[PDB]
């Protein structure tokens, strides 16, 4: 029921937490590197080393649930009380687009982490748990090896007009 | 399957109320001193460990007198002294390079300016991290910061000898450094008092020396001078 | 036996509190030191023949504090600023010829006396 | 350079204080900090003895006038835009202003 | 303790010292091959070669330092372990009989590079025990393996090429 992340995940998520809280600096929401792009990257990734049909249909629909469950889940468990008013910006600038297409793996990874949790109040097969465990492991050995392209470099500091919107 | 593990996940989520977010447990108390808030926040838990701040200060509990580390006075040549929550020490908030206008706050621990924690990088250690004696005697590169400490006759004089004849050769040097500079008085209030009309001579009459030219390059500074000729010795004009 | 590679080694040692006791200050200069003794070498319901054999009844972060000695960084230091210092003598020879730069106030700068003497 | 290190135990009796100038010499010896700072710095736990600094200001080779120079900038660290002045995002760096011109 | 694993390391010994070693082995357990006690040279006379020979090549007085402390650690450790885990129960006996017959003699002055050969291959295992850092690791390796290469340099001359089998007596009283 537990995960393994790595150190170097675990520093970048403290460090933006505190970036996020006290310093009060957001994320650019549009990102270069979409949260599909990379589900792609990893699936097709892990496809072309894949080794029967049956690890290839259990893989797939692994992937299907990690994006829609991204799509259904982003803007009600993974977003702290300073990006609501972001969150709602963004909703309101782009009402046709999804999150999906929107965000980044800076929350992709706090979906990550989170989930055993989840997986705690779930309590489905044993099997499909270490599966999707274990797929969790692997994606996110590659991010944090593929570092320089999928993950943000510098925040962005909130103006004042947003800071006045927000106050909490 | 994982088809009905996504189908439990989205029953829970949307029967559920929304709730803000915060990383499982393991990873906040990984670090040493990090530490959540009363909403979710991220606060350090380096604060005051006792609890307006007494501004002046003159006896410790520990006997040991307080003197600015600076300076050497003792909190009445100024009225307020601080006292170091990290070290011993004490400073008037007058010596510091940057003098502090207020006193900090009686809840933040203050730290004074002899430490190497100012200009080290910052970052995190993990809270299970034994300290590693390091046995290469040179050469040791270290990222600067995470170093910890370096670890590892009685005569019975009974004399005022020594004392008396210190206490005479401390007035033979005065004597001879009083005689010294009195008697190069007559010239150093010559060549220090007329100083201010002998630079309106190289002025008036445009002599040059070094520290004309110097003013000249000054007023050219002023004006940002491009490409042109410069004007002449007397006609450049900030006037 | 009979083994292709069998990459490794053994040999068959004594009771290991003397020898990993230095294995550990090898490179380093702080001589090793000792514990409680009779905790040391005993028999604990075991006495032994004289055959001594067995006797029956990714990236990473920057984690952790270290231990140095504060010789080897102060002759570290006295190395590392005769290097620094050396540099800088090296390039505090100045010799320049200019006429219409403003650059320092610094050594050689009877360039001024130049552009402005010939309208004077 | 012996007879400098333990002069500076003998005046700063202090441990404490001793191992922060030893960390402060280390960051000097790794890069983290330049000369400047370290000079600057060591004023600080230095000064209370005339020949210490002396020795020390020898050993960095420093003058006199380019320590007093360098002291004031090279002492507090704060970051060059000041301490209550912070950059903008590329979005509001460009919001209308319809009587500005060029100039 | 960290991320779960952190590599554990490899001396890249050379292959003509592996064979030379699982022959050696195989030769002194099963046709009671015997090393001649002492040899020609020692192991303080084949670390002081080492010293001279590598010695003149570094250039700095940091690797001079360091390097000189690691060479006479070796000398010392060797000094300190060989007789603990650097022989087998069979010559065992003879290591009893040149210990006490000469009286304190050192015994990195009567051993040779063969029991060096074994431990430069038992120090990872060594090094893994115990709780060093890294730079530390990376330095005593380094010198250990090229050590090991210094020695296929000098092998003709290092390595004596044959054994003695042992005695009635002595294989008597080892019983093994
Ligand atoms: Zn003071
Ligand atoms: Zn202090």
């Amino acid at each position: 029921h537990k995960i393994s992340v790595p150190d170097v995940l675990k520093l970048w998520l403290v460090d933006d937490w505190e970036n996020i809280t006290k310093n009060q600096q957001l994320i650019a929401i549009p990102r270069n590197p979409t949260v599909r792009a990379a589900i792609a990257a990893f699936r097709e990734s892990k496809i072309s080393h894949l080794n029967n049909e049956i690890d290839v249909d259990v893989f797939e629909q692994a992937m299907a649930g990690l994006v829609i469950y991204f799509n259904k889940c982003l803007g009600n468990m993974l977003l702290y009380r300073f990006e609501r008013q972001q969150y709602l910006e963004i909703r309101q600038q782009y009402p046709d687009t999804e999150m999906c297409d929107l965000y980044g793996v800076e929350h992709l990874i706090r979906l990550f982490v989170s989930l055993p949790e989840l997986i705690d109040r779930t309590n489905m097969d044993s099997q499909s748990i270490e599966c999707l465990l274990n797929y969790i492991e692997e994606f996110l050995k590659y991010l944090v090896l593929h570092k320089d392209e999928y993950f943000i470099k510098e925040y962005q500091n909130a103006p004042p007009n947003y800071r006045s919107l927000v106050g909490v | 399957t994982m088809v009905d593990v996504w189908m439990q996940l989205c029953t829970y989520i949307d029967s559920h109320n929304p709730i803000q977010f915060h990383l499982p447990h393991s990873i906040s108390s990984f670090f040493r001193g990090v530490g959540s808030g009363v909403m979710g926040e991220y606060i350090e838990t380096d604060v005051l460990k006792h609890l307006e701040r007494d501004p002046l200060l003159l006896k410790s509990k520990s006997g040991t007198p307080i003197l600015c580390f600076r300076c050497h006075k003792s909190a009445l040549v100024s009225q307020s002294i601080l006292a170091c929550d990290y070290c011993n020490s004490y400073w008037h908030p007058d010596c510091l390079n940057p003098p502090l206008a207020t006193l900090p706050s009686n809840l933040r621990k203050w730290k004074c300016p002899n430490h190497s924690d100012h200009v080290t990088p910052r970052y995190r250690l993990p809270e299970k991290a034994k300290v590693i004696r390091v046995g290469l005697p040179r050469g040791f590169k270290n990222k600067g910061n995470i170093v910890i400490d370096e670890n590892e006759k009685p005569f019975k004089l009974n004399f005022l000898e020594q004392i008396r004849d210190n206490v005479i050769n401390l007035r033979k040097m005065v004597e001879q450094d009083e005689q010294l500079c009195i008697e190069t008085f007559s010239k150093f209030d010559f060549y220090a008092t007329r100083d201010c009309e002998l630079p309106l001579r190289i002025l008036c009459d445009v002599a040059n020396d070094n520290l004309e030219n110097d003013d000249y390059v000054l007023a050219l500074r002023d004006l940002l001078r491009i490409s042109k000729w410069d004007p002449n010795q007397p006609v450049p004009a900030p006037f | 036996f009979c083994v292709t590679c069998s990459i490794k080694s053994h040999h068959p040692p004594k009771h290991p509190l003397s020898i990993w006791s230095q294995l550990y200050d090898w490179i380093d200069s702080q001589n090793p030191s000792q514990y409680r003794l009779p905790d040391d070498l005993v028999h604990y319901f075991h006495g032994i023949s004289r055959g001594d054999t067995g006797a029956y009844k990714p990236r990473l972060p920057v984690s952790c504090l270290y231990k140095v000695s504060e010789d080897g960084l102060i002759k570290d230091f006295l190395y590392a600023i005769g290097i620094e210092a050396k540099k800088f003598n090296n390039e505090r020879k100045k010799r320049e010829l200019e006429v219409i730069p403003p650059d320092v106030k610094s050594a050689l700068l009877p360039a001024r006396t130049h552009p402005n003497l010939p309208i004077a | 350079s012996s007879d400098f290190f333990k002069n500076v135990k003998n005046v700063l009796t202090d441990v404490e204080t001793y191992h922060e100038f030893l960390k402060l010499l280390n960051l000097y010896v790794q890069g983290i900090i330049d000369r400047n700072i370290l000079v600057s710095r060591g004023f600080g736990f230095l000064k209370s003895n005339s020949g210490l600094w002396r020795s020390f200001l020898s050993l960095t080779s420093l003058s006199p006038e380019e320590f007093l120079s360098v002291y004031n900038s090279a002492c507090s660290d704060f970051p060059e835009c000041g301490p209550s002045y912070r950059l903008l995002p590329v979005e509001e760096r460009n919001i209308s202003c319809s009587g500005r011109d060029d100039f």
